């Protein structure tokens, strides 16, 4: 299964999703209602530590695996406001984002493409969660187009 | 009905393609106006925060407002389009350093607002914590007569609305100094705080 | 065998250095026994002690993997006791590591980044010694795992890890690195005594609290919350608890 958020200034969130195969249709099974929000306000911290890092523990905008933890692995993406749009995969055995890591980061600049697209409104104000209907239909064609 | 705060909607991928409703775009497409067209709703801001404000200070403060709200959209938008979509690009440095990203605002954007860019960004030499940005002729406060720059403020919080959102804390003032034939050289002065400064020594 | 009475020397060698390890106490300040394995010395039971740990941490890595590694890590804790005491114990605890760097790898002369380096040898020693039977002792032999003391070894690692880690611009050990090597245990950490799970739990908060990370401490208080719901005895009140629910 897979988790995706968009993690605001002040740590709130502002979009809010998980997305899985349909093999095990109740995706995350006993993590998605009691570990998996912990795990990205955890790990939020070491990907506010790298912001300020010239070099990782010359583009400074995709991040690789920064965290695994029970052999799940999580891939951060710090903007230029700063919302990180930090993503928690999960599998059966030990996954890999290395075998989509040239392909993902082209699913971090097309969702930071919407995010743009959503910010330009001048009703949106910061510190309010994305009620889009479209947002919805533009994330899940692109996470299902490209995963 | 989408992301309530109430729940994360469990939603399984791989499902049919939807209906399209609203498609933009976001390269420049570089359209042109008046001078003229701008100095009026510029004078209609001032005309309603003249009426609806008691004292000057809060009348400097919210009309910064009004900036803060561009400059945080501004931010997003000009690293983004200068960096280059679906023409996928190599995103851009995300720049971390005081004089990395004042280079940025001085050579970018105010060769965005204004077609020229800034002629001169200057440290204070004799302390720390001020870094002057001058030009020679404010084109938006340029129909206003008189001395006082109270009417300067709204493109200073285009200013403190970009750095505050990017994670540089400072504070802008702006003040009038007439050097030599450009009577209306106005210096704005940002000002970072105490609390950033420790952390770019580390 | 010759096997056999090497065993039999691996027995005897760890225990007969360990109570005289054992038998440091406010570095042994005027308390003259009757001098049966109680010297009493001045400033030199951690230089016998280590002398003894020495000669039985070489008699074991010459009889070479759970009394090994066991043996190692005391060559390291009365190398680590022996310079805390300051003495002149440096060029022999430096050059002790005769048969520690021969079965390990010390191969460093700073302030315990050869300790680092015997620990993490230590530690790889005891991951090997994990692939065998999980308890090889009498009493210790249906017990749990390794996977119940191989914890012990990592966390006195941690707590003597992160201290070289002080507040200020220079870092001893960059802030990362620590976080890294706590996160190795994600053992199961199904079935336990409950009162190892509260104190690993504290003090893996406490680190995080040391090392300013926080919201890894709101991570490590809630696997404690949930710990402390699911036990199925029954507890009292303490005041530890109420102070611990006003710093969560």
């Amino acid at each position: 299964p897979q988790y995706f958020a968009i993690i605001g200034k002040k740590d709130n969130p502002v979009y809010e999703i998980e997305f899985t195969n349909a093999e095990n249709p109740q995706g995350f099974p006993q993590d998605l209602k009691e570990l998996n929000p912990f795990i990205l306000h955890a790990s939020l911290d070491i990907v506010e530590d790298l912001q300020w890092q010239i070099n990782p523990t010359t583009d400074n905008c995709y991040l690789g695996k920064v965290d695994h933890f029970y052999g799940l692995a999580i891939t951060a993406y710090i903007s230029y406001s700063g919302m990180k749009f930090v993503m928690i995969h999960g599998n059966s055995a030990n996954s890999s984002v290395v075998i989509d890591d040239n392909n993902m980061r082209s699913f971090y600049q097309e969702v930071h493409e919407l995010y743009v697209k959503t910010l330009m409104n001048p009703f949106y104000k910061i510190t309010d969660p994305i009620r889009s209907p479209a947002f919805d239909s533009r994330v899940r064609t692109l996470a299902r187009k490209h995963l | 009905t989408v992301g309530p705060k109430q729940a994360i909607t469990s939603e399984a991928s791989t499902t049919y393609i939807p209906s399209r409703i609203y498609s933009e775009s976001l390269l420049f497409k570089r359209q042109e106006a008046s001078l003229s067209a701008m100095a009026f709703l510029f004078q209609e801001m001032i005309s309603q925060l003249h009426r609806t404000c008691k004292t000057a200070g809060d009348f400097e403060t919210k009309l910064s407002d009004y900036g803060h709200n561009i400059g945080i959209r501004l931010l997003e938008l000009l690293n983004f389009r200068a960096s280059s979509s679906n023409y996928i690009t190599k995103m851009r440095r995300r720049d971390l350093k005081i004089l990395d990203i004042l280079q940025f605002i001085h050579g970018t954007l105010w060769s965005y607002l204004f077609n020229h860019v800034s002629d001169d960004l200057v440290k204070s030499s004799e302390r720390d914590n001020e870094y002057m940005i001058v030009d020679n002729f404010p084109t938006l406060t340029q129909f206003i007569p008189g001395e006082n720059v109270s009417c300067e403020y709204f493109v200073c919080g285009i200013i403190k609305g970009f750095l505050f959102n990017a994670g540089f804390p400072c504070g802008v003032t702006a003040h009038r100094m007439p050097q030599g034939g450009h009577s209306q050289r106005t210096v704005y002065l940002i000002q970072f705080d105490r609390q950033v400064l420790d952390r770019e020594g580390l | 065998n010759r096997s056999q009475q090497k065993s039999l020397g691996r027995q005897m060698k760890i225990l007969g250095n360990f109570q005289l390890l054992a038998g440091r106490y406010v570095d042994a300040l005027n308390s003259f026994v009757d001098a049966i394995t109680t010297l009493y010395k001045v400033r030199d039971y951690l230089w016998l002690g280590s002398a003894l740990d020495g000669i039985s941490i070489c008699f074991l890595l010459l009889s070479y993997n759970s009394i090994s590694i066991a043996a190692m890590q005391s060559p390291r804790n009365s190398i680590m006791s022996l310079s805390a005491p300051a003495l002149n114990i440096d060029v022999e605890n430096i050059n002790l590591p005769l048969l520690i760097k021969c079965i390990s790898d010390k191969v460093l002369y700073y302030y315990d980044l050869s300790l680092m380096h015997n620990s993490e040898y230590a530690p790889q020693v005891v991951y090997c010694e994990f692939l065998l039977k999980t308890l090889t002792f009498m009493t210790s032999c249906y017990k749990s795992s390794e996977f119940s003391k191989d914890v012990l070894d990592n966390i006195v690692k941690n707590q003597h890890r992160a201290l070289s880690d002080i507040p200020n611009s220079p870092m001893f050990p960059r802030f990362e690195v620590y976080f890294y090597s706590n996160k190795l245990f994600e053992l199961q950490l199904k079935e336990m005594q409950v009162e190892a799970q509260i104190k690993i739990y504290s003090t893996m908060a406490e680190v995080y609290r040391l090392l300013g990370y926080k919201r890894k401490q709101l991570f490590v208080l809630r696997l404690l919350m949930v710990a402390l719901l699911a036990t199925p005895n029954k507890i009292a009140w303490h005041p530890d608890y109420r102070t611990l629910i006003d710093t969560i």
